């Protein structure tokens, strides 16, 4: 075109050819990469600095990065879906009959008013809750940024960045070896190679590993190919449902027995003994009693309707995610808060979880001489000192430069290479600076760069000292390199030769105690070359063996200060810990044995790896899942482990059927290689500040300080939303058994139920509604970590829950039916028995009514408690929300019993029947307080 | 000052077998000796000297003397001969004892006739008595004698004029076709006539007492009012007693102490005690209405309320607070 030569759409239809089709793409066209470059209006070497001002002039193209995928909700639309509900609707029709009725009745009306709160309550609450649900998930995951030092660069070349899943596009400008992982995007695990001209081309939805190269960045947003790909787009609810069915079953199984005894009973007293005979001018009489008869039968269904059970699961765990926050641990998906509850088993990693990566150098071989402390300076013969120094100087890197720790105080800053920093440690441990001789090394013969080779695993510099004498120096684990040695220093800067006889229990008696204490032993080596000639630098077969050894030092990373009460706090909760390392055997028992997770003296399993591969793989090189069963069980150290075994164990953990319980697994991991690891866990915990993307991306909980304590809290939580449901069960099973066998059997006898249905809707909407808010949000306690996890199969009525229901309904039941019956004569009150139609209210049928709803808030109270305690009060402080309910709830009840009047058919009490009320009400608590002194076994 | 009239009668149209009143007021200076001069209804020329006594004490003459002449004429059992014109004059001649001179005294015209017609008589069906029997009750009267062109009649209850009882009617009936006690009273049947004194005649209808409303018990505090009722329905009405139970048996009330205020009315019957003792008023009452057919009784129940009734729950929940929290601390 014009000021924009290259579109958006021809770069876009460009990515879109792939392969060698691409290849004519990628030479002709736009030239070569510099060439594209050229159109871009980029360097090569350069390209865009990140300058503000040159934004909407080169590209002009970059819209937004697609930061709000859909958000396609609506407040109207939530309460619309929540309304949906099957509870809901039962509620509505009931609302829509009462009404159609009440409009035909020749008060009243107020029948539908009132269950009206019953579905608003209900359908805000959720709606909104879930809503701000949402906000915050947004609000959390979008802090997740990992710079490619920006948000959003467009126009600008950037080297490789592995270890991250590429956000942009475009081809490699230059670059060779570039393997790129296509696993989830195409289906094909298989890794493939970019070449330089067949197949340059990048694109999002990769992950990267390893190779080399660099990219320039031609993505914006859904415009990419990744973007259009997409845009073309829990065990407890399924028992609470069942529980919910089959009580809405038996409610309506006893709302049809009341109404036909109801109208039997009426009809067979009104015509078989009376015998009047029907006039065209007494219909509306009957109409009048057939009316009020179903009334009665809709409001005992709806009563008896668990219309509050749908919201204390969510109101629960929309409550412990937002706790779970502020506990570092983030969470992602809901299932995992409750799962983790019941977890059995966890295998962690030994570096970043259980130490805390600060590792600093301990002990020291110098000089034929060992140091269990920290060296003096002058110790040692100044020579050797001075020689090692220069050795480590000349073999760091420059880069490696400490950075103080970037807040100081608060957070160290151990730069890059962590090994590193503890050699540079010691260089400071021997009172000599290593930032002077640093500066001082220049790029002599810089032959050195050994690319720290897999195999190898050396850091290997091979230069000329400033005295022109070219010399090779290793620094490597000292045991592989060990046999690689011909001469060793001694305390007076002798070069003793290495002999096979100094390579005897000697060497082992300096490295393996130290290992045992707990200690990565790493050693020093350099092989001295003539000053003339040159070492030829082709012939690298004699210039990696036959060193001289310096030192030995031992460096280690202590284990977290908060580990071993938290481990020993999950072994009290019966969950065993686990171990996978991938580091040195004897290194891996010393520090677990420190840690808490193995004890001396006992029978236990630690395999190096390769015997584990031997006994899971059979003859011909599968799995049997036999031969794996008899050794999980007690296995506990896992060492020189790759990430691919650690997927077989939790497979062979996870699918075990020799146990009567099935293991639920959590296994942490942070790696790029862990993939499935996590995946085919229960739950995969994922490190925040020092796990790759890769792993944090196909995860359940993120940790954010990457403490092994953070997961008891974890599991803190996940119990407790369990508790908080069983405890609000508990109380609204009460209230049902005691009010439908109150409607039953009272209209069997005095053909009116005591408690109309206004009462009886009043009494529905504190036990279905507010019971919800007052006992799902209960926070938990320290002692949910001092019972065993549950499983699958369990009932959700507990038997100590069946224990408190019965002793509690045997009490309201003795109660009520005495006042019903011979209560005009304790209170010396005109009876209200068989009260004939549009009667006044009375005065004996609102005390029945008032001792009901006290007994009902006394008892929520002592609801809250179901393992047996008997400090009921235990917390209550702790809850504003349970008082605030409470309260409110006794205040509307007064101010209802003596303004109510008519519309509640409620009289006006004087003072001595109120405090007879609340002295019933605190009998329930006294009584709550005897029933717990029963033994649960003996019945 | 001249004779000047003052309060001067109408005349008057009546009928046989009634009695009226003419009433003749004027002021005289100096006040004359007021007499009253009778005519012929055919020619008022006629001045003869009227005087109380004559037609065997018919018609009864009283004037009273002072500043103001007051004259009354009353006229019983009118018949056609008491058809005629009566006059009252004031004479201002300070020697009007000279009673043989000319009649060119001073004289006043107020004269005033009267005129009688025919006596309505009104037959009206027999007394009912209103039992338990469904049968309907008609009450008849005939206007059997009415000399005068008739403009309407109703039935009337207690005062109360019966709704569409309006119409010619020269005999009239009325049908109550479920009699109840309710029913029962004084009923009449009032006919208005163009220019005649309506005629009311009286059918009485009676039933037994029928008590309607009443408080089915009272409660109230020691030392304060107590107010009790029973109205009725029924006619005649009824005499009324109350009673209080004891002992099993009913047994009369005395004021004694003097709190006790009784107040009866046609229906109704208020009883009122004041400064109620929990030692012998609490009980029950009684309040029987008695009349000449039959007598109708309810009960009603009084209770007085103790002023010290918080204090023993209060004590409850003590003890409770006490059981409870002695147990909680002996737990720990
Ligand atoms: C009783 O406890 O509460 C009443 C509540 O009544 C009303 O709510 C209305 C009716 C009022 C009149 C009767 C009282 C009945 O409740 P339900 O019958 O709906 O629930 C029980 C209970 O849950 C058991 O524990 C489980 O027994 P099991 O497991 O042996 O079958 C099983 O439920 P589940 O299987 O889901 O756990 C059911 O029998
Ligand atoms: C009824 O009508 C008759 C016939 O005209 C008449 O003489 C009599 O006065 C009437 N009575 C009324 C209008 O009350
Ligand atoms: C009373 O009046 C009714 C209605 O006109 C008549 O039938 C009846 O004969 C009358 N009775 C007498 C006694 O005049
Ligand atoms: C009719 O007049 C007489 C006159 O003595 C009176 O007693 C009676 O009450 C009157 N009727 C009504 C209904 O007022
Ligand atoms: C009782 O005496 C009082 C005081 O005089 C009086 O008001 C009251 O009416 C008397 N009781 C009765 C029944 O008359
Ligand atoms: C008697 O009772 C009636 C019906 O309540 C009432 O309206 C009326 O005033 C009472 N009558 C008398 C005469 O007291
Ligand atoms: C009311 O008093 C009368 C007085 O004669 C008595 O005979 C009668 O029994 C009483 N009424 C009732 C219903 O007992
Ligand atoms: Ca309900």
């Amino acid at each position: 075109g014009g000021e924009f030569g290259c579109t958006m759409e021809e770069l876009r239809s460009l990515m879109e050819l792939r392969g060698t089709e691409a290849v004519v793409k990628i030479k002709e066209t736009y030239g070569d990469t510099e060439a594209i470059c050229r159109r871009l209006k980029t360097s090569p070497v350069e390209g865009l600095p990140g300058t503000a001002p040159d934004l909407e002039k080169r590209k002009q193209i970059f819209g937004q990065n697609f930061i709000p995928p859909k958000k396609p909700k609506t407040f109207l639309q939530l309460v619309w879906e929540a309304l949906q509900d099957v509870t809901l609707i039962i509620l509505e029709i009931a609302a829509i009959i009462s009404l159609g009725l009440s409009f035909y009745h020749p008060a009243g009306w107020i029948e539908g008013a009132a269950i009206l709160l019953s579905v608003i309550c209900v359908v805000l609450v959720t709606a909104f809750n879930d809503w701000s649900k949402e906000k915050q998930f947004r609000g959390l995951q979008s802090r997740i940024e990992q710079e490619p030092v920006a948000e959003i660069v467009v126009g600008d070349i950037a080297q490789i960045k592995y270890g991250d899943l590429l956000p942009a596009d475009g081809l490699f400008i230059q670059g060779n070896d570039l393997k790129i992982d296509e696993s989830s995007l195409t289906g094909e695990s298989d890794q493939v190679r970019k070449s330089v001209d067949k197949d340059p081309m990048l694109l999002s939805g990769t992950h990267v590993m390893e190779g080399s190269g660099r990219m320039v960045v031609t993505a914006v947003g859904v415009n990419s190919q990744t973007g259009i790909i997409f845009t073309l787009l829990s065990v407890l609810q399924g028992k609470l449902t069942k529980l919910a069915v089959q009580i809405g079953k038996a409610g309506l199984v006893m709302s049809a027995i009341t109404v036909i005894i109801l109208v039997l009973y009426f009809t067979v007293d009104t015509f078989v003994v009376n015998k009047k005979p029907w006039l065209t001018e007494c219909t509306p009489v009957y109409v009048q009693y057939f009316v009020k008869f179903f009334i009665i039968g809709v409001t005992v269904l709806v009563v008896a309707v668990p219309e509050g059970l749908p919201l204390a699961v969510t109101i629960s765990l929309a409550y412990s995610v937002k706790k779970m926050m502020k506990d570092n641990n983030l969470v992602r998906h809901l299932d995992a808060c409750e799962t983790m509850g019941n977890a059995t088993a966890i295998c962690s990693d030994k570096t970043g979880t259980l130490t805390t990566n600060r590792m600093t150098v301990v002990q020291a071989y110098v000089g034929d001489v060992h140091y269990k402390e920290i060296p003096d300076p002058s110790s040692i013969n100044a020579k050797t000192l001075e020689l090692l120094v220069n050795a480590i100087a000349i073999n760091s890197a420059y880069t490696t430069k400490i950075l103080p720790p970037e807040k100081e105080g608060a957070l160290p800053r151990q730069v890059g290479n962590k090994t590193e920093c503890g050699l540079l440690g010691f260089v400071l441990d021997l009172r000599q600076d290593y930032e002077p001789v640093r500066s001082q090394m220049p790029e002599e013969k810089l032959y050195k760069v050994y690319t720290f080779n897999s195999v190898r695993k050396s850091m290997s510099t091979v230069i000329k000292m400033p005295d022109e004498s070219f010399r090779m120096y290793s620094k490597g684990a000292s045991e592989i390199v060990l046999k690689k040695c011909c001469k060793i220093l001694s305390g007076a800067g002798e070069a003793r030769v290495f002999r096979p006889r100094d390579r005897d229990e000697m060497v082992k008696k300096v490295i393996e105690p130290m290992a045992c204490d707990g200690l990565r032993t790493i050693c020093v080596a350099y092989r001295d070359f003539p000053s003339s000639p040159e070492p030829d630098w082709d012939n690298e077969n004699d210039i990696l063996n036959e060193l001289t050894c310096i030192c030995v030092v031992g460096i280690e990373d202590p284990v977290r200060p908060e580990v071993p009460e938290a481990i020993r706090k999950c072994q009290r909760a019966g969950i065993t810990v686990r171990m996978v390392t991938g580091d040195n055997i004897n290194t891996a028992r010393a520090i677990a044995i420190k840690c808490g997770i193995i004890h001396p003296g006992e029978d236990f399993l630690c395999l190096e790896g390769k015997e584990f591969n031997r006994r899971i793989r059979n003859e011909k090189g599968e799995i049997e899942q036999e031969r794996i069963d008899k050794i999980w069980p007690k296995l506990r150290v896992l060492a020189r482990s790759s990430p691919t075994d650690k997927h077989t164990l939790v497979k062979g953990i996870i699918d075990s059927t020799h146990t009567e319980q099935r293991q639920v697994v959590a296994v942490t991991g942070d790696g790029t290689n862990d993939g499935p690891a996590l995946k085919k866990a229960d739950v995969g915990f994922a490190m925040g500040i020092a796990g790759t993307d890769v792993a944090k991306e196909a995860s359940d909980i993120i940790l954010t300080d990457d403490n092994f304590s953070s997961i008891v809290k974890a599991v803190m939580w996940g119990r407790n939303v369990y508790d908080s449901i069983s405890k609000f069960l508990q109380f609204q099973l009460t209230v049902n058994v005691v009010a439908v066998i109150v409607a039953f059997t009272g209209a069997c006898i005095t053909q009116d139920s005591p408690l109309k249905a206004v009462q009886m809707l009043w009494v529905n909407l504190i036990m279905d509604t507010f019971a919800s808010l007052a006992l799902a949000t209960e926070p938990p306690t320290e002692t949910l970590l001092l019972r065993k996890p549950y499983g699958r199969n369990k009932p959700l009525i507990s038997r100590t829950m069946m224990k408190n229901i019965l002793g509690h309904a045997v009490y309201q039941l003795t109660l009520i039916f005495t006042l019903l019956f011979v209560g005009e004569k304790m209170f010396q009150i005109d009876s209200g028995r068989n009260a004939p139609l549009h009667s006044p209210p009375s005065e004996h049928y609102t005390i029945i009514f008032n001792t009901f709803v006290m007994m009902q808030l006394f008892n929520e109270i002592n609801a809250r408690k179901i393992h047996g305690e008997r400090n009921v009060f235990d917390g209550i402080f702790r809850n504003p929300i349970f008082c605030t309910i409470v309260l409110g709830t006794f205040a509307i009840q007064i101010v209802i019993v003596q303004f109510g009047g008519k519309p509640f058919s409620c009289s006006p009490l004087q003072l001595d029947q109120w405090m007879w009320c609340i002295f019933i009400g605190l009998g329930e608590l006294v009584w709550g307080q005897v029933i717990a002194t029963i033994p649960t076994s003996r019945l | 000052q001249n004779a000047g009239f003052v309060k001067s009668p109408m005349s008057e149209t009546k009928l046989t077998g009634d009695a009226f009143e003419l009433y003749c007021d004027v002021v005289g200076s100096p006040t004359p000796e007021i007499q009253w001069w009778y005519a012929e209804v055919n020619r008022a020329e006629s001045f003869r000297q009227l005087w109380d006594g004559a037609r065997k004490r018919r018609v009864t003459v009283n004037t009273a003397y002072g500043s103001n002449g007051v004259s009354v004429l009353r006229i019983t059992r009118l018949t056609l001969e008491d058809s005629g014109t009566y006059e009252c004059r004031a004479s201002n001649d300070p020697k009007r004892n000279d009673l043989r001179q000319n009649p060119s005294i001073t004289w006043i015209r107020a004269q005033a006739t009267i005129s009688v017609l025919q006596k309505p008589r009104i037959v009206t069906s027999e007394e009912v008595i209103i039992r338990e029997s469904l049968l309907p009750v008609t009450l008849q009267c005939n206007l059997t004698s009415s000399s005068h062109t008739l403009m309407y009649s109703y039935w009337t209850r207690n005062g109360v004029e019966l709704t569409a009882t309006r119409k010619n009617a020269s005999n009239m009936e009325y049908r109550i076709n479920k009699p109840r006690a309710e029913d029962s009273g004084e009923y009449h049947c009032v006919y208005h006539f163009v220019s005649a004194p309506k005629a009311n005649a009286t059918i009485e209808v009676k039933a037994a007492p029928d008590i309607t409303g009443h408080k089915r018990s009272e409660n109230k505090n020691e030392g304060q009012d107590a107010m009790m009722y029973c109205k009725s329905v029924g006619y005649p009405h009824p005499e009324w007693i109350w009673r209080k139970k004891e002992n099993g048996v009913f047994e009369e009330i005395s004021n004694s102490s003097g709190r006790f205020f009784i107040t009866n009315k046609e229906n109704y019957t208020e009883l009122s005690i004041v400064n109620l003792q929990i030692t012998e008023d609490p009980g029950e009452y009684e309040c029987n209405a008695t009349n000449s057919i039959g007598s109708a009784s309810v009960s009603t129940v009084l209770r007085v309320r103790s002023h010290l009734a918080p204090l023993w729950p209060f004590l409850g929940i003590l003890a409770e607070i006490i059981i409870l929290v002695v147990i909680i601390v002996v737990y720990e």
